């Protein structure tokens, strides 16, 4: 019962604003991600109803390094800025150590900046949840993140509208090493089975990494042979 | 020690000698004075070690954040400017240092930048020790219709002066030539001893 | 339903006073603006209805640099601070790195700022929204800024107490490449259709670039023209 | 409906506080101004009515430079505050840059001061209005300002009591170019028509200012022959 | 009655935030320790469902030093920003005193700083509950950790959903000098007769230490023999 | 009447946080003490009803100094952090003066320190009281705290939920003048008498100093022989 | 280094010799020491290279800053008193830097400044190593009757004597008149090198 | 004092003498100067006693941080790299010191670590007052094809020329080799005699 | 000045002069340079005056507070790593003093610490002005089998030998003998006389 205003604790024990929040990311667009044998994928949904819209030029899988990439969802200013708090992390961890040697702490720290505000009063939390996915020196990595700053580890995630339906389709039919052409094959299965509820898909945003080399961003045209 | 920097048609070489000390006593036969700073550009040192690397370190990551940021690479002017800020903030604790960036955005360039901060174009340029024999052998020899191969031959020479005149430098030459198309490339070892058996200046 | 008071995430997930901030800009001044061939342009409507005002005077499409210009709708006082934020900042890329290379940047840190209001309590947000128009490196671009710090990148676009019906008739009849000529007809055709409720438009207020020169802003007889 | 404590946004887009510092200057004094064929003045209704007033030495009309005056309404606590921010401005610019170049940059760092304290909580707005007369580099300029820090630029405007009647008078019978003498016989005639509901108006308090020379305040004396 | 808002005191004497943080905790995860005849044991439940978590990356038993462990309970969130202080306390008292001699002054300042957001406003209580465990110079310590910042010291304690089954388990079957192999079979009776309410336990996660030597964390394989 | 929320005053002149501090002091362990012919003694009731509780470890009779100590009751996380604050404070005094000459001046600085919370706003009093043992220059002295920093001096006190039985028992039964034996023995009746409602006492734990020597806490057998 | 700026009728030229340095050792045969600052003024640089191009990013910013918040030019004593507060808000860390801005607004100007901020009006000056050189010929042979031909042809006659008479100036000479009705024009080095050849000054 | 590191095939030899002064006047016979810095990498010291114990306390303290929250050993780089932006954070109230950081993760490093936070690679490295004596035996009878035994012979040899040709080292040596597979050992001082006695280098 | 400590098998001895100067002319014929710092352990003082007392002072109020909040004693290496912390936090406003702490825990130390932190075991130490001749009988008539009261007498000679023979030091020795058995003891000065007389170094 207790304030539904701002972040305090509830009879029942329930963080009630760090709820709304997750209410609010479950409001956004879809996007998942999952490991292949050697690497890992992410894939988004476009949100794209208009034809003004830039269409290429509005990326919501964006890169935080070389090495570390991010797709997000929720509200798209908190997006934004706390994908910018990453890039510049990451950059101070390769100002001070000289490489990104763990993925795990660049999210840890995002993590715990969005911790702060679920902890502090005079400020809501960050309504937005991010995926993380790259290679480090333990090798490929796939991350979740949460308005409370909860991470959890993942072969294989989603996020947004298309949240569970996603995640149900994952966790019957998912393999765990699978060759990146099956792998985007299934992902976009995946991104269908949702999202095919408005009887349209679009062409999706979709990037991965193989452990060795940088990252590649496909282009329109790639992505319309496994459409 | 000894740098080198060259703007040719369409491609910039640079390349240093590898000696550093560190103490009067030449205490590390290999080590590290060019840096690839981008994909497109990159710098070399001349001046104390651990000013110099710190410079570095910071200017790779402002770059790389540049290029996630704005997903294009920086002009070799902006770079230069970034540079002259960042040394000009702090002149009264200076950084004891001589700076030389070249690289290929549109048109090739090669900037020198001093100790204050003082950003100049040219089309060649040296910093170090052994900077004026090389500063001599190349206003005596270059000419801008050179080939990348000529180019590469004139800076082998130019540092083969420079390490047989002055204490200082020394040791393993190494070579990175940087163009448009293919990029920035560094000269493997062998090529260069190929070169060098080639112009006849080892003994 | 939960505080109306100050912005705080409700039960549904929205966030109150940012709404209430988009209201707000619906209750102001039209404008509009579209890419052509070579450049891009931006009309806004006059809000002169006294004789007694200053008419050319009043000027809602300001520039930021002498390459990125702004018109705004609103409320027009926090129009103008966030406009002259915009000036300072554009000024210090300029110290910065040298030159305005990317106009996205500047809308960035911008929308940034309007982040920061939208996220904190003590302080409402901004009710106020931009388009930003311009070229860089990257050529022509055109943007615009929400209430929340939301960007979009636009090939035309509105804002103001016309939106839905000039972005209708946008969205019908915009052709992508266009000489500069038809492309102000276009955009009057559009502004005239909305704005033609109170049956009279007036002069509008137009300005343009093509890539390679710098600003320039009509006087009121080159508009008359095209009017 | 919300907020009618302090400056939130409402259901309907409106911000409480300011518009009830809007209504707390329409309780103040009538005070008006226009620009005539080379300059501006600036008539102040006095607000006398104790015999025990020292007349003379109120002055609503108060100098910022010796080339910007400005009249006030509203809360005059609140006035004499603002005021005097805006002659330390002014100094300022003459410490700065060398003189006062133009007059529009003076009314906008005050309207910045004002749209703060429209801007943030733990303060009510600035209860006052002011218009603001002078010549700078560019000529004669004439502004207003508002309690959201509003600025528009007039030939001739009002504020105060008098507002709307004021403004009525001066909408239908104001000639662009005019002599000082018909100018100041002209804004008698409309602070009369609008203060002559008591049936009576007094001697008010006037000041003019041409191109080329500084600032004149009227005497006692002079007045009475307009009257 | 007062406030469920924010931490004050009731007429009952009680600190409203401090209780409902208190049953945040009881919502957790359950995880229990004891001390054995020369070293102390760690096991924790661990909260696998579906098939895509990362089984053996995600550790509820973390390490604070190579001398001190702790294994937590409650929100997730809070449980990691609470073990990252902790960790670089003992790295503190590493830097000034040259090593860990009081495993109970490391318990006490992580205390004090749950203890200071039960104390002040403007910041709700940490969420959280964590058992710490090692050898010290003194020898093996079990501690506890409430919201409000209380400490004791057991011989063997539990933490989480099954508090109070295992602790009556504990309470009667405890002996108090044991090996290690029948001192963690005695652990897993216990998180059994609580968690096999869902009729499954799973393999537990479980380190140990003997005095004398660092830190062993088991692997896969070793459990599931007592199990 | 007003505010059961914070601290200020109501009609009645009470400050009712302090009050509810009170009452949470009331919910504590019973504790007391008492001066004899050449010293004073501390007895505090053992909370222990678990036998995994390591007995021994938890003490409540804690040292500030080797001449002063304390004994504590109500909230124990405020208990200990007040603790340390003393513990810190008579080490200042160590440092500045030399020595601790006066003890009342150590009661007092705490004091004032509860005051200080008693005092403002945006955050709640220390919910616990403490007495203070030891001899200084002066000599044996004996004092109290309370919830609002109120000190008194006493031959013989109590804290705690026997707070009343106790002060009733050593209002009736206390000789100024006692040799150690028998003032230890006339403390276990006080604490027997009251303790002795669930019809068990237990070993309690005790301390006492003489004027020319340092601290004595006894240990577990010897208590038995006074119990 | 040197420079020189010189008023006239209706408009006001000013030029720069372009060899900087950076060491004893001239280190770069064309730098640049001429700044159009705004679209009505222009600035010289005679001091320490990155304090002055500091100044000049400084000035470049404000300025336009200035015109857009305003939407006209700043005078030339607005900007000249702007720098001279710039200047001197820091003295004791100072810029070792002599500068030297001229423009027109309504009447052309061409202000000195030194580097603890004083300004002060002239009709012709010129700041840098070989300015006293430039001041003599300028004292022989100055007239304020002089047409924009003559008064360019005087300009390149005064640094064509410092570059014969001074170490530390050198290099190609660039030259830019600023006037009211055509703006701010850098003339081609064509014409400068036409003008030389006319004049018999080369060698 | 002295030091010495030598990178060998797959493990990594350092040692140093044990004579701390802190005066003229030798005063501490038996020292510390070695010090495992984590499970697969150490350090040695060659400076001011106290700046560099809190810098091995610093170090040891950041390599534990950092081996907990990431559950990996830091790369040589990596360390290297840290301990030269931390030397170089602050110079102008400097560490009077030389670093010499040693180890192995994938492949064996030593690196050298002056004053100013040059960080450089090489294959053997030594610091103190000793040093350029064992960088002469070093040079003269250094191979990479050495066992592990036939180094910390070279090793013992080296350090024994430096107490018998300078004043500030001596003392008992000690000696510590550290390889990927059996991870950081230090050799007893009885084997360290037993090699003593057997190269003939005792008196 | 002058102190001295000794380890020896199951006990630790210090002992220093009494005569405090403060200026040139001797001032205080009777100082006290040796203090008990806490049960088991005490420390002595050889440096400037206000600057010893002040860390005297701290440091036993840190350890006392230490034994309060964790009812055990410090460890002897723990607090001279604290002392060297304290003393390296500020080393540019320094203190003018030689330390020297010892004490048993499980088993005797004393340990050294410079002005600059420097920490460093040993099994005797000495610091003050006639600290050099001490360290001279020390070396020639130390013996680790010795006994307390030959361990004293040692002692006793060591600094009747540094009285003799320095003009800093003199005045009436103290001993204080500390053991993990008695705990700390200072010795009277009637027996301090007696092993005097007994010894037969009186005049």
């Amino acid at each position: 019962a207790y304030d539904r205003a701002i972040t305090v604790f509830s009879p029942d024990g329930r963080l009630f604003q760090v709820e709304y929040a997750r209410e609010a990311v479950k409001k956004g667009s879809t996007a998942l991600g999952m490991k292949f044998a050697n690497g890992v994928l992410l894939i988004s949904d476009k949100k794209v109803r208009s034809r003004l819209i830039e269409q290429n030029s509005i990326e919501a899988i964006q890169l935080i390094d070389d090495y570390v990439a991010a797709v997000t969802s929720g509200l798209v200013a908190d997006a934004r800025v706390l994908v910018d708090f990453a890039r510049i992390s990451a950059q101070q961890e390769k100002v001070t150590y000289g490489s990104l040697v763990n993925i795990e702490n660049l999210v840890k720290r995002v993590a715990d900046q969005m911790q702060q505000y679920t902890q502090y009063g005079g400020v809501r939390p960050y309504g937005v949840s991010l995926i993380f996915a790259g290679i480090d020196q333990i090798g490929p990595r796939l991350f979740d993140c949460d308005p409370a700053g909860t991470i959890n580890e993942y072969k294989a995630t989603a996020i947004g509208s298309g949240k569970d339906a996603v995640v149900s389709f994952l966790e019957r039919e998912y393999k765990e090493n699978l060759p990146e052409k099956e792998a985007v094959t299934l992902g976009i299965k995946a991104l269908k089975s949702s999202l095919e509820e408005g009887e349209e898909l679009k062409a999706p945003e979709i990037a991965s990494i193989t452990v060795g080399n940088k990252y590649r961003i496909y282009d329109q045209e790639e992505v319309k042979k496994f459409l | 020690t000894t740098t080198v920097g060259i703007t040719l048609k369409d491609a910039v070489i640079m390349a240093t000698e590898r000696r550093v000390t560190m103490e009067n006593f030449i205490m590390h036969k290999n080590g590290k004075k060019l840096f690839q700073i981008d994909t497109y550009t990159g710098m070399t040192i001349a001046g104390l070690v651990g000013d110099a690397q710190v410079l570095v370190r910071y200017m790779k990551a402002e770059l790389e954040l540049y290029r996630l940021q704005r997903r294009v690479n920086m002009p070799i002017e902006a770079v230069a400017t970034l540079l002259s800020n960042m040394l000009n903030q702090v002149k009264y604790m200076p950084y004891m240092v001589q700076l030389l960036v070249g690289g290929i955005d549109t048109a090739p360039h090669v900037f020198s930048i001093d100790a204050a901060g003082g950003s100049v174009e040219d089309i060649y340029a040296s910093t170090g020790s052994g900077s004026p024999f090389v500063y001599g052998v190349l206003e005596s020899q270059y000419s801008e219709k050179m080939t990348v191969d000529e180019g590469v031959d004139l800076v082998i020479r130019a540092i083969s002066a420079a390490k047989q005149r002055d204490s200082a430098s020394g040791g393993m030459i190494d070579v990175a030539v940087i163009t448009r198309k293919d990029g920035y490339v560094q000269l493997p070892t062998d090529q260069i001893e190929s070169r060098i058996r080639k112009l006849g200046l080892i003994l």
